């Protein structure tokens, strides 16, 4: 039933913003309580962690991007969108978002990645 | 924060073969390991959560344990099919971590 | 009293406790917000009214119960089966209380709550809720401990203490909503015969 | 004519499960069990906490060279420390 | 003289009698035994523990 | 049942006590509980066997 | 629907026996299983426990008079006494009588006192 | 026996105000704390039992809590009428004892 679909502009010049969109289908973006992930492959690379929000505002992030990144939701549209400033060369990536599910558990909740999207690759380049 | 390492970097196996995939995390992160499988031109899929616990759908074939800073992936009677990466994910703390990515071929 | 002859780091400060209340050390990776809470996990505050929660083993304040459980919920009302009575199904018209007459007659048909039945069941589903929720008690407790690394033995022991009362208390409250749901149901289904 | 004894049917889509039935429909029912959060660490019962993030216990009281902003020392309502902290 | 199910009729009639069960009665019953026994055992949570 | 600990030992003194109180909690739960429920069968037993 | 009355000679000489009897009203003193205990206040002072018995004749002190107090009861007539010997200025005091109740607790009875009398002044003077 | 010390030995607050009174007691009373309200010409109330229940009858505005050697009084939103020494008893052992009395005086 969940699905998750992913768009943007597909080529970001060097130290221009990237930014890109996840439209979440099937499951209520501010209603289901779960964290909304966003996660990337640089060619080469295995995947990398980038943050997640929150059903509401509360936001996290990898603090090797806490100069340059930033994520936001839209409860009206069920969208979920990811901003990166001064994007280079190492910014090429495939970029996945993803819903975190979990598991009641005797260290508390155990959180795990179910639905992902089938991603969007952003070229960045002169 | 918490660093993954994972090893075999790569693997090679024939059909039929059972192989293990380990993980092994820098502190303790008490059954929050997850394991995915990324075939060539897909977003990872969940094997395993929870350190031990199937994902619906997921084959018979596949299974693991472990407990703090250990864990194993054990793929048996290895198909064809099963040629992927398979990621060690620490779920434990906010700035969540991957290993490295091993590499299974299928013989 | 202090004396040293060599490799001493004095003290310069001590500490007085000026205040004794309980609190507890939480491990959490976040930051304070502009908000308050009367209880507090590592995962976030939690404003609760109900008798137990899913979100941690750990918190700190005056909290609900944990449980290992996706789901608790006590049926209080009625098989909700969508002219006939009981036998078929309920007459969806009443609103007035839980079991009832149709009442046709030459003056005109209308549904109507019987009040001497439904106000015998519903003060009998109300305490039923009490008698379940009331008996959970729970306290302001810092529940986490911590263990060097030579005292595996004890850590172990603490930790399957603590699991264990988990699956007991997760098994009680799973059990009992289970065994009450379905003395419920057959308690309503009763009361209509 | 005739008096028909029922009981109230209504649209509520609420599912409980009982020993032997499994996903049951009723007209009523409490929930229990308490699923949500909201994300953030507030003040418990008005008062904030002691914010060491980077500072360990030992960090603090000792007086670790930068947790020189803990020497103030406020009221605190519970510990908040990040696990395996640095200073 | 019945094996079919737990509850079930006679039928005595002109043609002749025989036993039948009544099988919308035993399956709904059997469900909730069986349910009722997976919910016993299924609670039960045990792992592999030194 | 007593147990005496000394003033290094509070991990392990709120250990014992908790587990104590934690069974006490879980028997006082048991005892009441079975009572009320055994009070409720009783009475529906009676009601059931004059019936 | 507990109440406790007392009585007694109000003025006592130096050196002589201070009695005084509380009747019990309401509560059976024998049947309840609770302890009934004497207080007392010495003007400027503040509450002095006394002493106490229980519904049997099992009495404890204050150890402060060990060598002047007793306390006894009457079951027949639901009344409680206290006598103190060698009586001074000091022993100057309004004195109660109050029931001790309790509640079930993970340390054992946990003890209280919810029904106190109006209590009665005993003078000493020449 | 176990001595109990209460502290402030007097308070002056305005109606409307919140105050606290403690108790400390010179051992281990491990919930066993009562507080009592007691007016001029009056036998002392019972408030607070067994360190934070209230008595029946005992206005919401009264509260407490505490542990082992520590205890804390809390009166919120006083009123006129809440002008009393409050003093702290310790049930623990059989020769019951007293602290001093904090005297409240309310403007
Ligand atoms: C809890 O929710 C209620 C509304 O149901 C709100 O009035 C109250 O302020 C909330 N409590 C906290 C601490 O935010
Ligand atoms: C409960 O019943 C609904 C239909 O009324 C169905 O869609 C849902 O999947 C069922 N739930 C389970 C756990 O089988």
């Amino acid at each position: 039933q969940v699905q998750l679909r992913e768009s943007g502009p597909g080529l970001v010049k060097p130290s221009q913003t990237l930014s890109l969109t996840c439209t979440v289908s099937g499951d209520s973006i501010s209603n289901g309580g779960l964290y909304w992930n966003w996660i990337r492959q640089r060619p080469g690379r295995g995947l990398e962690w980038i943050g997640y929000i929150y059903y509401n505002g509360v936001t996290t992030y990898n603090p090797s991007l806490r100069s340059r990144i930033a994520i936001s939701l839209e409860t009206a549209k069920n969208q979920l969108s990811l901003r990166l400033s001064s994007v280079s060369a190492a910014d090429t990536a495939i970029y996945y978002c993803a819903r975190e599910g979990w598991v009641p558990d005797y260290g508390g909740r155990n959180y795990y990645l179910d639905f992902w999207g089938q991603g969007t690759l952003v070229t960045v380049s002169s | 924060d918490i660093q993954m390492t994972q090893s075999p970097s790569s693997l090679s196996a024939s059909v039929g073969d059972r192989v293990t995939i380990t993980c092994r995390a820098s502190h303790n992160i008490q059954n929050f390991l997850n394991w995915y499988q990324q075939k060539p031109g897909k977003a990872p899929k969940l094997l395993i959560y929870a350190a031990s616990t199937l994902q619906s759908g997921v084959p018979s074939r596949f299974s693991g344990s472990g407990s703090r800073t250990d864990f194993t992936l054990t793929i048996s009677s290895l198909q064809p099919e099963d040629f992927a990466a398979y990621y060690c994910q620490q779920s434990y703390g906010l700035p969540r971590t991957f290993g490295q990515g091993t590499r299974l071929e299928i013989k | 009293n202090f004396e040293s002859t060599g490799n001493l780091i004095a003290p310069e400060y001590g500490f007085k406790i000026s205040k004794r209340g309980s609190s507890g050390i939480m491990k959490t990776e976040g930051t304070l917000e502009n908000c308050e809470t009367k209880c507090q996990t590592p995962l976030g505050a939690i404003n609760t009214t109900l008798p137990f929660h899913n979100v941690h083993p750990l918190t700190i304040g005056e909290c609900p119960k944990y449980v290992k459980s996706e789901k608790l919920v006590l049926a209080t009302g009625l098989r909700n089966v969508p002219i006939a009575g009981f036998i078929e199904g309920g007459w969806q018209g009443m609103v007035d209380g839980w079991y009832g007459y149709h009442h046709s007659n030459d003056q005109g048909s209308g549904y109507a709550a019987d009040k001497e039945s439904t106000q015998k069941a519903f003060d009998g589903i109300t305490n039923k809720v009490n008698s379940v929720i009331e008996k959970m008690n729970t306290q302001f407790e810092a529940v986490g401990k911590e263990f060097s690394n030579l005292e595996r033995r004890l850590e172990n022991l603490n930790k399957k203490m603590e699991d264990g009362f988990l699956d007991v208390w997760t098994y009680n409250a799973e059990l009992l909503v289970l065994m009450e749901n379905e003395r419920t149901l057959d308690f309503h289904d009763s009361n209509v015969k | 004519d005739q008096i028909c004894i029922g009981y109230h049917a209504n649209n509520s889509t609420e599912k409980v499960d009982t020993i032997l039935e499994r996903n049951v429909t009723v007209t009523h029912a409490k929930d229990i069990l308490e699923k949500t959060h909201n994300g953030k660490l507030c003040k418990l019962n008005g008062i904030p906490p002691l914010e060491l993030g980077d500072c360990s216990i030992a960090g603090w009281l000792l007086g670790n060279p930068e947790c020189d902003r803990l020497l103030s020392v406020p009221e605190w309502s519970y510990i908040m420390e990040k696990e395996n902290p640095r200073d």
